[PDB]
C-alpha cells in the first residue's frame, strides 16, 4: 500500500527594499522557513491507526514552489528571474508557469511508529528543521509609469510524506493535483518608483523687467531648460492653457498676460505648441524657450503683467 | 583731459580726486569683482578675486601706460589653456602686471560698469570645454570617509489562528572609500520571532552578501573591478564568480566624438568651402577635400531647416533642401569596447571557490559600418571560443550573427565538442511604424555545456535541461488615429525530447476621452501558453482616469479561472510632493472561496531620511500595519550629516551656523553643525548648486550663491560658502591740523577690497566695515591716512573719526 | 509640470529729443566796439529746442521750464560770466515772446509762445549779453574769451 | 540726450534697495553725471535717508550707466502711516570744448521720489482713486483726501472736450489733508489725472451737487 498526506506551513512573512532607480536593479532573500505546517489533505489505502512493529518504508523532503510569472498593480507581467537556485534541485523544466524544486533529506527510513496514520485536515505539529537558505534577484520591465506599488506574492512552503511496505519505492506525485491546492502561505512587497526621467530646473522662473514701448513691440527675450535622463525611447510633451487669448490667432499658443496682451511663445524659433524628439543614447540637450513680447495689436494699453501657463512631460 | 572742476555742487573747493577719478576711469587700478568670459562662455559665474594694479615693469619717459588685469595663479589654472605648449602665464607672478607680450591676436576689454572681462581668442591656443566635455583635471576628491545608507522595516502582524507581531527587514551598503580607491559593502539580515499561546519561537539571521571596491581610470576611460559580481547576458547567460574584471565606461567622451550623424554625399567637383546656418548662424565653414566627402564632426542639436550652401573653388553653388532626422545609427567605428575579466568561481555559500579562469571578450567595428566581435573565455579544464560580426544593410534593415566553438572535458572523462550559430535580426524606422526590434535564431545540439552547465554538472552531476532550436520576433505598430501602438507576438519554444510550451501573446493600447481630461491609458492585454492539451488564457484589465489630485483604480485579471479585482483612490497631495496610497480589493478564487483585501498608506519626505507608514488588511490575514525608516548618512569626513538615500554620487553643500536654510535640488534643510548634502546628481555635469533664495528665513541673509563644479561618482565634491554679515556706519574723519581731506577719495582695505567714498564734510558712508581693523583711505596716488575702528561698534551709528598718517 | 509665468512691468519714456546736441551757439562781437561804446549790447542769438513726446495735449501741466545760474552782482536779471571778464559782462535772455526781462530764478508764464508741433515741442527764444555799468562807462572790459553756461532745471510736474 | 525711464519713483516697505538703468542719446561724445536728492523744504539732504552709491560715473556713446539706492534706519524711525516724498536731482557734465563764447546748454531735470511702508502697502491691480470724496463751496470745488497715499490731479471738465485740452492747475495734496481748490460747476467732472503706470484712467464722477464719487 501507498498512504501519503501533506503538511503545509502556516507563515506570513515581511520584507522590503525601500527606493530602487528604473536603470538599477534589486536582489532579494528568499528564507526557508522551518515553521508549523498544516495537514490538507486526507487520503488511507493501507492501515488506518499506525502501529509500527513492521519496518516497513519511509521518507521525508521538501516542498516550495513558485509561479514563473506574475502580475503587478496595473497589470504588468513580473518576469521573475532565477539567480541561484542554492544547494537545492530543480526539474521539470518543460514548465513555463511554475518552479519544480524538491530536496531529498530524509529517505530509506524503517518505520516503528504508533498512533494514527491517516488523520484529519485540522491538525497542527511542531517541527524544527533549519536548512540551506536561498539568494534571488529580478528582471524588472523596463517602461514602468510613477507612484507608489504594492506587490502582492502568491506562493506556498511546505511538502509531503509517505508509509509504503517495501524498501525501494520510489513514488513520484504529480503537479497537476499539487497546483490545484488552495493558496495561504503570505505575501508581501511594497515599492515606490523613482523614475528615470528627471528634468533640471523644476521651478520653472522665468523674469524680465521695465522698458520702453516701441522696443517692447515685437520684442524678444529668451530662457532657456534643460532636461536629462539615460534610457533611449521616443519622449514628448504638452503646454497647458491656463490663461485666455482676447484676440484670435490661430496656430500661435498666445497667453493672455492682461490688460489685451497676449503674448506669443517660442518653441525654439516657432509657435509649434509640442514636438518629438528620440533618444538613441544617454546624456541631455539643452532646449531654450522664450516669446515674442507682441501681445497688444497697436491699441496700446500696457500695465503691470504676470501671465502664466503650464507645460509638463508625457512618458511614452 | 580736463574737466570741469567749477561746476558743483560743493561749499569747499578741494577736488583733487574728482579730476583724478574721473581721469582714471579708464582702467581703475583697485579691487573689484569681474566675471571672466572666454570667447562667450565663462569658467566661473562667481569670480569674487579681481586685481587690478599700476604697472612700473615698462619705463617710459612720461609712464602713461594702461594698468591690465593683475591675475593670480588659480584662475588661469582653471581655465583650461595648454600650458606645456605655450609657456607665457607659468613664469609670471601675481606682483606685477601679467602682460601678453609673446601671444598675438588677442585683446582685453575690462568693463567695471557690465561687471565682466571679455576675452576673444583663436581655439588653437586652448583646449576645449563646455557643460558637456569635461576636462581631464582631477575635481574634488578628499577625505572620503564612510557612507551609511539603511533601509529597515518594523512591522506588526495577525493570522487566522491567533495572533504574533514582530517582524524586522534589516538590510544596507555601507563601505569606506580611500580616495580613488571606493569600498562598498552591502549586509543582509532581518528579526523573526512568533508568539501563540502554547509556543514561542524566533530565529536571527545575518551574512555578508556582498563585500566590493572599485577604482577609475580616466587614461584608459575603463573601471577596474576587484571582487565578486555577474556579468550580464550578452552571448553566454549570468552567472557568479570571484575575482578580478576590466570593464567599460564611456562618460567621459563628448557626444560629437561618441555620436556620429550621416552627412552629405554629394560629389560635385573639388576642395569647396561649405556654408550651413540655422537662424542666421553659420554653425560650420571649413574647407572639405577634393571630391568627395563627409562631415562626421557635426552631431549637434538642431530643430528646423538648414540651409547647406557650398563655395566651390571656381564659385559655383548649389542649394538643396536637407532634413532634421540625419539618422544617426547605433554601431560605433573606429572604437572598441573589451571585457578583460580573471579569478575564480563563486558557488552558492559565502566560502564557495572553484577553478581559476582567464576571460577575453572583445569588439572591433571597421569604418563601412561593419562590426566584429570575439570573445575568449579560457579555464583550467573548460574552454570555448566565440566570433562574429554585425552589420547594418540600410533599407532592408540590420542583422548579426556568430559562432561559438566549445570544448569541454569534464572529470568523469567525457569530452564533448560544438560550434554553435545564433543570428540577430532587426528593423529600422519605416514608414508605417513597421519596426521588428528583434528577431532571433539559436541553433543548438544536445552536446552542449555552457560555464554554469560545466560547473553545475561538474559536482552537483545534473544532465538535464536540453535545448534544440528556436526563433522569435518582436513587432510592434502605431497608427496615426485612436493612439494605439498594436504589438501582436509569438514565442516558440521547445526542448530536446521534452515538449514544446509555445506561447501566445497579444496587445492593444487605447488612448481617449468621454466626460472627463485626456490622459486616460487603456493598455490591455492578452497572452496564451500552447502545450499539447492545455492552453491557458489569461488577460489583464484595468479601468484608470486620473484627476491630479485624485485617480480611480481598478485593476481585473484572471490568470487561469481566478478573475481578482481592485478599487482604488491614490494620489499626491496639494504641494505635488507628498503622497499616499488608497485601494480596496476583491479576490475570487478557483477553490470555492471569495477573498477580500483593504490596504491604506500615506508617506513623508522628511530631509534627514524618509519615512512612511502602511495600513494592510485582508481576509484570513489580519492588522498588518507597518512603519518605514530609509535614509543616509556620511561619517568622517568634513562633518557628519544625515540625508535621503543615494545611487553614487552625492556633494557637500557647506552652510555652516545657519540651521533652516533650504536649498534647491532636492529641498534638504541643514543641521544644528552647519552642514548639508544634496543627493539627485549626476556624473560629468554641470551643477548649478542655488539656495532657494525666496525661501530664506529672517534670521539669515545671502551675499552671494551660485558656485559650480563638477563630481564624478563616488567623490564628494565640498563647497565652501562665504556668505557674511556686514555692518554699515557713517563715520566722519578728521585729520591732524582740523581740516576736511578733498572728497571723492576712496577707500580701501588691508585685504585688497574697495568699498565706498568720503563725502563733503569729511563724512563717509561705508558698509560691511568689521570692528578691530586699521582702515586705509587713498588720494593723490597715494596711501594718505589710517584710522583705528573699536570692536565695540555696531552698524547703524555715527562716529567722529580722527586721522593717523602711516 | 510647474508654472511657467514671467513677471513683467514697463514705463513711459519721457524725453528730451537729440536733435538739439550741437547748441554750442558762440558770441563773435567786439568787446571794444559794442562793449566799450554806450550802446552796451551784443546782437542777439535765437535759439529752438525741441522735446519729443507721445501726447502733446499739455505743455506745462507735464515739464515746467524755468533757469537759473551764476547772477552777476552788479546787474540784476543778468548772470555771471568767466574768462577775462571777471563780471564786466550780464548775459541777458529774452523770453519765448522775446518781450520780458525775467529772473534768473523765476519761471515764464505758460500758455504761450510754446509751438506744439505733432508731438515735439518746439521753444524758440532769444539772448544778448548786455553791458555792466561798472565797466561800461570806465571802458575796463578786457577783450577776450569769455565761456558761459546757465543751467535749466527742467522740473516734471 | 540721456534717456530717463522713470515717471515716478516708486520705493517700498519690503524692498530695501531697488535698482535703474540709465543710458546714453548721444552717439558722438561720452559723458559724465552727478546727482543728489532734496526735500519739501528744498535742500541738498546728503545724510538723508535713501542713499545712492554710485555718485559719478563714465558715461560711453550709446551705453548705459547703473545706479543702487541704499537705504539708513530714518525711515523705520519716520511714521509708516504715511509715504515720505523726495526730490532727486539728476546734473550731466558735459565735455568743456576750447572755442571762444560758447554757450553750453546745461540740463537739470527733477522728477518725483514715493517710498511706500509695507504697513499700507498697495495690491497690483488696487484702485483706490475712486475712494476720493469731492465736495463744491460756491465758486470752487473743495477736495476731502481721506487716503493715507499723496493724490495728483491735471485734469476736470464736465465732457472730454473740456477735460484734457481744458485749463487746469496742477494741484497735489498730502496723506489726510483738506483744502478747497477754485473750479467752476460742472455735471459730470471727467477727472482725468495720471496713475502709477503713467497713463490717464479719466474717472468720470456721479456727483450729488457737493458730494461727487464713484459707483
Amino acid at each position: 500500500w501507498n498512504n501519503i498526506v501533506f503538511y503545509s506551513l502556516g507563515d506570513v512573512n515581511s520584507y522590503q527594499g525601500g527606493n530602487v532607480v528604473i536603470t538599477q536593479r534589486p536582489q532579494f532573500i528568499t528564507s526557508w522557513r522551518p515553521g508549523i505546517a498544516t495537514v490538507t489533505w486526507n487520503q488511507c489505502n493501507g492501515p488506518g491507526f499506525a502501529d509500527g512493529f513492521w519496518a516497513y518504508y519511509r521518507e521525508y523532503i521538501a516542498w516550495v514552489v513558485f509561479p514563473k510569472k506574475v502580475m503587478t498593480q496595473n497589470g504588468y507581467p513580473l518576469f521573475i528571474e532565477v539567480h541561484n537556485k542554492g544547494s537545492w534541485s530543480e526539474e521539470n523544466t518543460g514548465d513555463n508557469d511554475s518552479y519544480f524544486f524538491l530536496k531529498g533529506y530524509k529517505w530509506d527510513e524503517r518505520a516503528f511508529d504508533a498512533g494514527n496514520l491517516c488523520q484529519k485536515p485540522g491538525e497542527t505539529t511542531r517541527l524544527t528543521e533549519k536548512f540551506d537558505d536561498i539568494i534571488f534577484k529580478v528582471a524588472l520591465p523596463a517602461d514602468l509609469p510613477l507612484g507608489d506599488y504594492s506587490v502582492k506574492i502568491p506562493y506556498t512552503s511546505g511538502m509531503q510524506r509517505h508509509f509504503a511496505s517495501y524498501l525501494g519505492a520510489r513514488f513520484k506525485i504529480p503537479y497537476n493535483v499539487a497546483k490545484t491546492l488552495p493558496r495561504e502561505n503570505e505575501m508581501l512587497f511594497l515599492f515606490k518608483n523613482i523614475g528615470g526621467c528627471r528634468p533640471s530646473a523644476q521651478s520653472l522662473e522665468i523674469k524680465h523687467g521695465d522698458l520702453s514701448i516701441n522696443s517692447a513691440n515685437n520684442h524678444y527675450a529668451a530662457q532657456t531648460l534643460s532636461v536629462s535622463c539615460d534610457v533611449p525611447a521616443n519622449i514628448r510633451f504638452m503646454l497647458l492653457r491656463n490663461t485666455t487669448p482676447t484676440y484670435s490667432h490661430g496656430k500661435k499658443f498666445s497667453v493672455g498676460l492682461g490688460h489685451g496682451w497676449d503674448s506669443i511663445v517660442s518653441v525654439n524659433g516657432v509657435d509649434t505648441g509640442e514636438t518629438t524628439m528620440r533618444w538613441y543614447k544617454a546624456g541631455t540637450q539643452n532646449l531654450t524657450i522664450g516669446s515674442r513680447l507682441y501681445g497688444e495689436s497697436s491699441k496700446i494699453q500696457p500695465g503691470v503683467l504676470s501671465g502664466s501657463a503650464t507645460l509638463l512631460m508625457i512618458l511614452p | 583731459v580736463e574737466f570741469n572742476t567749477d561746476v558743483l555742487d560743493a561749499a569747499d573747493k578741494k577736488n583733487i580726486d574728482f579730476t583724478r577719478f574721473s581721469e582714471a576711469g579708464y582702467v581703475l587700478p583697485g579691487q573689484y569683482l569681474l566675471d571672466v568670459i572666454v570667447n562667450g562662455q565663462s569658467i566661473s559665474p562667481a569670480s569674487l578675486q579681481i586685481s587690478f594694479v599700476e604697472p612700473q615693469s615698462s619705463g617710459d619717459k612720461a609712464e602713461k601706460k594702461l594698468p591690465q588685469a593683475c591675475l593670480t595663479s588659480d584662475m588661469v589654472r582653471l581655465m583650461g589653456l595648454t600650458a606645456e605648449s605655450l609657456d607665457k602665464v607659468v613664469y609670471w607672478h601675481d606682483g606685477q602686471c601679467a602682460d601678453f607680450h609673446g601671444l598675438p591676436g588677442v585683446d582685453i576689454r575690462p568693463d567695471t560698469g557690465a561687471g565682466v572681462l571679455r576675452i576673444n581668442m583663436p581655439q588653437a591656443r586652448l583646449e576645449y570645454s563646455d557643460a558637456t566635455w569635461l576636462p581631464p583635471s582631477r575635481w574634488d576628491d578628499g577625505i572620503p570617509g564612510l557612507m551609511l545608507d539603511y533601509n529597515l522595516n518594523g512591522t506588526v502582524s495577525r493570522n487566522y489562528q491567533g495572533g504574533d507581531s514582530h517582524q524586522f527587514s534589516y538590510n544596507g551598503t555601507v563601505g569606506g572609500n580611500l580616495g580613488p580607491w571606493r569600498l562598498r559593502a552591502d549586509y543582509q539580515g532581518s528579526q523573526e520571532q512568533s508568539r501563540y499561546n502554547g509556543e514561542k519561537t524566533t530565529n536571527r539571521n545575518f551574512t555578508w552578501s556582498r563585500f566590493y571596491l572599485f577604482r577609475a581610470i580616466p587614461r584608459w576611460r575603463a573601471n577596474l573591478t576587484l571582487g565578486e559580481n555577474n556579468i550580464n547576458s550578452d552571448i553566454f547567460r549570468s552567472w557568479s564568480y570571484t575575482g578580478a574584471s576590466l570593464e567599460s565606461d564611456d562618460r567621459m567622451l563628448p557626444p560629437r566624438l561618441r555620436g556620429y550623424a550621416p552627412q552629405i554625399t554629394g560629389i560635385a567637383e573639388t576642395n569647396a568651402r561649405v556654408v550651413v546656418s540655422q537662424q542666421g548662424r553659420v554653425l560650420y565653414d571649413s574647407m572639405v577635400p577634393a571630391g568627395p566627402f563627409s562631415i562626421q564632426d557635426l552631431d549637434s542639436s538642431v530643430r528646423g531647416r538648414l540651409d547647406v550652401e557650398v563655395i566651390e573653388q571656381n564659385g559655383r553653388k548649389k542649394t538643396f533642401q536637407v532634413d532634421t532626422a540625419s539618422v544617426p545609427y547605433l554601431t560605433r567605428p573606429g572604437q572598441v569596447r573589451y571585457k578583460l575579466v580573471s579569478g575564480r568561481s563563486r558557488g552558492y555559500g559565502h566560502e564557495t571557490e572553484g577553478p581559476v579562469f582567464a576571460t577575453g571578450e572583445a569588439s572591433w567595428g571597421l569604418s563601412n559600418q561593419w562590426s566584429l566581435y570575439g570573445g575568449a573565455v579560457l579555464a583550467g579544464d573548460y574552454n570555448a571560443l566565440a566570433a562574429g560580426a554585425g552589420w547594418d544593410l540600410g533599407v532592408p534593415g540590420t542583422l548579426s550573427a556568430d559562432i561559438t566553438q566549445s570544448v569541454a572535458r569534464i572529470e568523469g572523462e567525457r569530452t564533448f565538442q560544438g560550434k554553435s550559430w545564433r543570428l540577430s535580426y532587426s528593423k529600422r524606422f519605416d514608414n508605417a511604424d513597421a519596426d521588428i526590434t528583434f528577431a532571433g535564431y539559436r541553433f543548438s545540439e544536445r552536446n552542449y555545456m555552457t560555464m554554469e552547465q560545466y560547473l553545475n554538472a561538474r559536482y552537483r552531476n545534473d544532465y538535464s535541461s536540453r535545448e534544440k532550436e528556436m526563433y522569435t520576433v518582436t513587432l510592434n505598430k502605431n497608427v496615426a488615429d485612436w493612439n494605439t501602438s498594436f504589438n501582436l507576438q509569438y514565442s516558440r519554444q521547445t526542448y530536446w525530447d521534452i515538449r514544446k510550451t509555445d506561447y501566445y501573446t497579444v496587445s492593444v493600447n487605447r488612448y481617449f476621452n468621454v466626460f472627463g481630461l485626456q490622459g486616460v491609458a487603456v493598455g490591455l492585454s492578452a497572452s496564451r501558453s500552447k502545450y499539447l492539451g492545455r492552453d491557458n488564457d489569461s488577460a489583464y484589465l484595468r479601468i484608470s482616469v486620473p484627476l491630479g489630485t485624485g485617480t480611480a483604480s481598478y485593476s481585473g485579471s484572471m490568470s487561469n479561472d481566478r478573475y481578482v479585482n481592485m478599487a482604488g483612490y491614490t494620489d499626491t497631495f496639494n504641494d505635488g510632493l507628498d503622497s499616499y496610497s488608497l485601494n480596496a480589493g476583491l479576490n475570487s478564487g478557483g477553490g470555492l472561496t471569495s477573498q477580500r483585501q483593504i490596504n491604506a498608506y500615506y508617506s513623508h519626505r522628511s530631509p534627514l531620511a524618509n519615512l512612511s507608514a502602511n495600513i494592510a488588511s485582508l481576509q484570513k490575514g489580519y492588522t498588518s500595519f507597518g512603519v518605514s525608516a530609509s535614509g543616509g548618512a556620511t561619517i568622517t569626513g568634513k562633518d557628519a550629516a544625515l540625508h535621503a538615500m543615494s545611487g553614487g554620487t552625492r556633494l557637500l553643500v557647506d552652510t555652516d551656523g545657519v540651521g533652516g536654510v533650504p536649498v534647491d535640488g532636492g529641498q534638504v534643510v541643514t543641521n544644528r553643525w552647519g552642514t548639508g548634502v544634496v543627493t539627485d546628481i549626476s556624473s560629468y555635469y554641470r551643477n548649478t548648486t542655488s539656495v532657494d533664495l525666496k525661501r530664506l528665513p529672517d534670521d539669515v541673509e545671502a551675499t552671494r550663491s551660485v558656485v559650480e563644479s563638477a563630481l564624478t561618482e563616488g567623490a564628494i565634491g565640498y563647497r565652501k560658502f562665504s556668505v557674511l554679515k556686514g555692518k554699515r556706519l557713517f563715520a566722519i574723519l578728521r585729520l591732524a591740523d582740523g581740516s576736511q581731506p578733498p572728497f571723492g577719495a576712496s577707500v580701501t582695505s588691508e585685504k585688497g577690497r574697495e568699498l565706498g567714498m568720503v563725502a563733503d564734510e569729511g563724512l563717509a558712508w561705508l558698509s560691511g566695515v568689521t570692528p578691530g581693523e586699521t582702515l586705509s583711505v587713498n588720494w593723490d596716488g597715494k596711501i594718505q591716512c589710517q584710522v583705528n575702528v573699536p570692536e565695540t561698534a555696531i552698524s547703524d551709528q555715527q562716529l567722529l573719526l580722527p586721522c593717523t598718517p602711516q | 509640470s510647474d508654472v511657467a509665468f514671467r513677471g513683467n512691468l514697463l514705463d513711459r519714456p519721457c524725453h528730451v529729443s537729440g536733435d538739439s546736441l550741437n547748441k554750442h551757439v558762440v558770441f563773435k562781437t567786439r568787446a571794444s566796439r559794442d562793449f566799450w561804446y554806450p550802446p552796451g549790447r551784443s546782437p542777439t542769438e535765437s535759439f529752438v529746442i525741441r522735446l519729443e513726446n507721445c501726447h502733446a495735449t499739455a505743455v506745462g501741466k507735464i515739464v515746467t521750464l524755468t533757469f537759473k545760474g551764476t547772477e552777476e552782482a552788479a546787474l540784476p536779471g543778468h548772470l555771471k560770466v568767466t574768462g577775462v571778464n571777471a563780471g564786466r559782462l550780464g548775459i541777458a535772455l529774452l523770453d519765448t515772446d522775446g518781450s520780458s526781462l525775467l529772473k534768473p530764478g523765476t519761471s515764464h508764464n505758460k500758455g504761450q509762445g510754446e509751438k506744439v508741433t505733432g508731438n515735439s515741442l518746439e521753444l524758440p527764444f532769444g539772448a544778448y549779453v548786455v553791458a555792466t555799468p561798472e565797466a561800461l562807462r570806465t571802458k575796463s572790459v578786457v577783450p577776450g574769451d569769455y565761456e558761459a553756461t546757465a543751467t535749466f532745471e527742467l522740473t516734471y510736474r | 540726450a540721456v534717456s530717463l525711464d522713470r515717471t515716478r519713483a516708486v520705493f517700498d516697505g519690503s524692498e530695501k534697495s531697488m535698482t535703474l538703468d540709465i543710458s546714453n542719446d548721444n552717439k558722438q561724445l561720452p559723458y559724465l553725471a552727478q546727482a543728489w536728492i532734496e526735500n519739501e523744504n528744498q535742500e541738498k539732504i546728503i545724510t538723508g535717508p535713501v542713499i545712492a552709491t554710485p555718485p559719478v560715473q563714465r558715461l560711453e556713446p550709446g551705453a548705459k550707466s547703473m545706479v543702487r539706492l541704499s537705504t539708513t534706519p530714518d525711515i523705520s524711525k519716520l511714521p509708516q502711516d504715511r509715504e515720505s516724498l523726495f526730490y532727486f536731482n539728476l546734473r550731466e557734465i558735459p565735455p568743456r570744448s576750447e572755442k571762444a563764447n560758447v554757450l553750453q546748454i546745461a540740463l537739470q531735470t527733477k522728477i518725483k521720489l514715493f517710498y511706500r511702508p509695507a504697513a499700507i502697502k498697495t495690491r497690483p491691480n488696487e484702485v483706490w482713486q475712486d475712494q476720493l470724496i469731492l465736495n463744491k463751496v460756491s465758486g470752487g470745488y473743495r477736495i476731502e483726501n481721506p487716503t493715507p497715499y499723496y493724490v495728483t490731479v491735471i485734469g476736470l471738465g464736465g465732457s472730454e472736450k473740456q477735460a484734457e485740452e481744458g485749463e487746469f492747475e496742477t494741484v497735489m495734496l498730502s496723506p489726510r489733508s483738506e483744502q478747497t481748490v477754485k473750479s467752476a460747476n460742472y455735471n459730470t467732472p471727467y477727472l482725468s489725472y495720471i496713475n502709477d503706470y503713467g497713463g490717464r484712467p479719466v474717472l468720470s464722477f456721479i456727483c450729488n451737487g457737493s458730494r461727487c464719487s464713484v459707483k
